[PDB]
Protein backbone atom coordinates (compact mmCIF):
# COMPACT_ATOMS: atom_id res chain seq x y z
CA UNK A 1 0.00 0.00 0.00
CA UNK A 2 2.23 2.79 -1.21
CA UNK A 3 1.32 5.25 -3.75
CA UNK A 4 -2.36 4.51 -3.04
CA UNK A 5 -5.39 7.38 -3.23
CA UNK A 6 -8.17 4.03 -3.29
CA UNK A 7 -10.01 4.30 0.39
CA UNK A 8 -11.37 0.30 -0.39
CA UNK A 9 -11.56 -1.66 2.74
CA UNK A 10 -14.02 -4.48 3.96
CA UNK A 11 -12.58 -6.34 0.16
CA UNK A 12 -13.85 -9.37 -1.10
CA UNK B 1 -9.79 6.57 -25.19
CA UNK B 2 -13.58 7.43 -26.40
CA UNK B 3 -12.06 10.25 -28.41
CA UNK B 4 -12.43 10.23 -32.30
CA UNK B 5 -15.11 7.53 -32.22
CA UNK B 6 -17.28 9.47 -29.48
CA UNK B 7 -16.83 12.87 -28.16
CA UNK B 8 -15.10 13.03 -24.35
CA UNK B 9 -15.35 10.88 -21.43
CA UNK B 10 -12.85 13.51 -19.09
CA UNK B 11 -10.59 11.42 -17.47
CA UNK B 12 -6.99 12.46 -15.36
CA UNK B 13 -4.67 10.53 -17.82
CA UNK B 14 -3.13 8.90 -15.66
CA UNK B 15 -6.08 6.27 -15.08
CA UNK B 16 -5.58 6.64 -19.46
CA UNK B 17 -2.40 5.83 -19.50
CA UNK B 18 -2.81 3.31 -17.17
CA UNK B 19 -5.01 1.67 -19.72
CA UNK B 20 -2.37 2.79 -21.92
CA UNK B 21 -0.18 0.50 -20.16
CA UNK B 22 -2.33 -2.42 -21.07
CA UNK B 23 -3.10 -1.95 -24.68
CA UNK B 24 0.84 -2.27 -24.43
CA UNK B 25 0.40 -5.23 -22.25
CA UNK B 26 1.99 -4.00 -18.98
CA UNK B 27 1.21 -3.70 -15.40
CA UNK B 28 -0.41 -1.26 -13.34
CA UNK B 29 2.21 -1.93 -10.53
CA UNK B 30 5.04 0.38 -11.91
CA UNK B 31 2.75 3.29 -12.73
CA UNK B 32 1.73 4.63 -9.38
CA UNK B 33 4.98 2.98 -7.82
CA UNK B 34 6.85 5.21 -10.27
CA UNK B 35 5.45 8.42 -10.27
CA UNK B 36 7.64 10.27 -9.98
CA UNK B 37 9.47 8.56 -11.55
CA UNK B 38 7.82 7.89 -14.96
CA UNK B 39 6.79 11.39 -15.04
CA UNK B 40 10.21 12.96 -14.46
CA UNK B 41 11.28 10.24 -17.09
CA UNK B 42 8.84 11.83 -19.74
CA UNK B 43 9.91 15.33 -18.55
CA UNK B 44 13.68 13.80 -19.50
CA UNK B 45 11.93 12.80 -22.75
CA UNK B 46 10.35 16.54 -23.27
CA UNK B 47 13.36 18.81 -23.06
CA UNK B 48 14.90 15.81 -25.35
Amino acid sequence: CDVVIGIINNTV
Amino acid sequence: WTFGAGAALQIPFAMQMAYRFNGIGVTQNVLYENQKQIANQFNKAISQ
